[PDB]
DNA sequence: GTCCAGGTTCTCCCTGTGGTGAAAACCAACTAA
């Protein structure tokens, strides 16, 4: 049946950075199954962030804690920066 | 199914080819006999943790996910096959 | 009768990893019972700067070792080649690509 | 003519610190896990996916072993790994208790 | 509040102490540099991830649970305090 | 009257592997965390069961090195620990990238 | 307000094996978070079953395998057969 | 210094993998309350 997967928006950020840059399948499926394993350690530490302070929602505060848990230095730096840009960026819209 | 003397399978260079890979110039005649013990403690500890996940589901075969499942018990995590 | 131009919430936020499909693995996945509209807009930002990362460096050494497409053994290398990165997966193998050159520097013939 | 010991050693560091290639082969790596999963459960099937699982977890044990064996055996001013090295390896990891 | 020079309150027989009890007799005059040095990057990732669990709640101060649930994080559970 | 030396080392060996007190004490391990929280936050508050949830877990922690540290300095026929053994200690676990 | 515990669950068992025992407070919090924690690994490990086999049921036979996972070697022997009796006995009745 | 061994580079032929183009399927977003 279907299988989902994050193995299409790998060709809109590799052709973003090295546009003359092919992948094979192979290393396809590692940065396939780096997502999924990255994906659940922040939500599941977002998870486990909503019953530490007793709420049953998962806000947008909540990924930028369990990120700057599971990132060490200067991904931490980074990543929670790249992500303020694409929320303010999407609440001025709609 | 019963096929013997397979821990013997791992032969003489293929543990001086992966030593090798380790950075390792000499080595003792004495590895042969500890390789073979460490290795086979590793896979009692890994296929005993990957048959309780094909058990539990009642499959007969153990599937990829599943020692993947295994190795992301023990702390030890494989890419690339999924999970 | 007809609706307005469905524009998705990838291109409303200006990112490239889906928000809808990571807005039902928030509510599939049992993380907890109330996820915000916003969440899976800063979660799906924080999977694509990391994607970057390391097809970023994935894309140097396939070029330094004059290749089109990357395999694995490029990942295998821009990661443990870069220390940040290296610390993130420090347990985790990636498969088929075997380690960094290494001689400790004391082996070297006499 | 006559290579000196550690002359062809060194060769062979460059060379597999180089390649991917699989160490381990594989039928005499497959019969080794129907050594062991005949005690847990007899009549098993595998795919050659999760054998090759394991021929890329086992190879990524014993990498990370010897490279950490190879450390002691620098360590007691030598160049050979000896078992009384891995048997004090295993030991300030916990990989054996 | 500030304090220095207190990596350095990490005594001379407090280190052999703690050697004592890992069951070491003989040790050099150089772990003493070495010890405060393993001990303060310990120290560098645990208050790290506690912080940001107090930070989160809004709280002033970091709560019992809070370290256990740093503890947790890196995969050294301690008992006895909670959590 | 005059004791040689190892025999007051190992009395204290079997002394303080009977205890359960604090070998760090309190105060001069209560203020180191205070120059590692000014960093990441300033003006923080810290339960006394939190501060003593780290006297019990970085004591935890050198104990874990040491006593694998010990190992290493047996293992290159030395009953000295130096510290060219704990970050060769640390590296084979993993501890120190 | 209301802390649950493990606590008195705790005095039901010690006074079952050695009826002449005490047990001091600092050591009730151990076997209290033995508790807490030893949940938590056989239900999120036991959850982390549901989602493998795409099922949203947490049945007795996933703490089963939760079980043969966590335990090792003779607990995992005798913590089996010490539940499957709890449960036979209970099913009886009712 | 010197000779040779095993390697590295360059080229030509061949294959497998990948990047894509087209339909189907399903979910995400919009609408009305
Ligand atoms: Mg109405």
């Amino acid at each position: 049946s279907r299988k989902e997967s994050y193995s299409v928006y790998v060709y809109k950020v590799l052709k973003q950075v090295h546009p003359d840059t092919g992948i094979s399948s192979k290393a396809m499926g590692i940065m396939n199954s780096f997502v999924n394993d990255i994906f659940e350690r922040i939500a599941g530490e977002a998870s486990r962030l909503a019953h530490y302070n007793k709420r049953s929602t998962i806000t947008s505060r909540e990924i930028q804690t369990a990120v700057r848990l599971l990132l060490p230095g200067e991904l931490a730096k980074h990543a929670v920066s790249e992500g303020t840009k694409a929320v303010t960026k999407y609440t001025s819209s709609k | 199914k019963v096929l013997r003397d397979n821990i013997q399978g791992i032969t003489k260079p293929a543990i001086r080819r992966l030593a090798r890979r380790g950075g390792v110039k000499r080595i003792s005649g004495l590895i042969y006999e500890e390789t073979r013990g460490v290795l086979k403690v590793f896979l009692e500890n890994v296929i005993r943790d990957a048959v309780t996940y094909t058990e539990h589901a009642k499959r007969k075969t153990v599937t990829a996910m599943d020692v993947v499942y295994a190795l992301k018990r023990q702390g030890r995590t494989l890419y690339g096959f999924g999970g | 009768k007809a609706r307005a131009k469905a524009k998705t919430r990838s291109s409303r936020a200006g990112l490239q990893f889906p928000v809808g499909r990571v807005h039902r693995l928030l509510r599939k996945g049992n993380y907890a019972e109330r996820v915000g509209a916003g969440a899976p807009v800063y979660l799906a930002a924080v999977l694509e700067y990391l994607t970057a990362e390391i097809l970023e460096l994935a894309g140097n050494a396939a070029r330094d070792n004059k290749k089109t497409r990357i395999i694995p053994r490029h990942l295998q290398l821009a990661i443990r080649n870069d220390e940040e990165l290296n610390k993130l997966l420090g347990k985790v193998t990636i498969a088929q690509g075997g380690v960094l050159p290494n001689i400790q520097a004391v082996l070297l013939p006499k | 003519h006559r290579y000196r010991p550690g002359t062809v050693a060194l060769r062979e560091i460059r060379r597999y610190q180089k390649s991917t290639e699989l160490l381990i082969r594989k039928l005499p790596f497959q019969r080794l896990v129907r050594e062991i999963a005949q005690d847990f459960k007899t009549d098993l099937r595998f795919q050659s996916a999760a054998i090759g699982a394991l021929q890329e977890a086992s190879e990524a044990y014993l990498v990370g072993l010897f490279e950490d064996t190879n450390l002691c055996a620098i360590h007691a001013k030598r160049v050979t790994i000896m078992p009384k090295d891995i048997q004090l390896a295993r030991r300030i990891r916990g990989e054996r208790a």
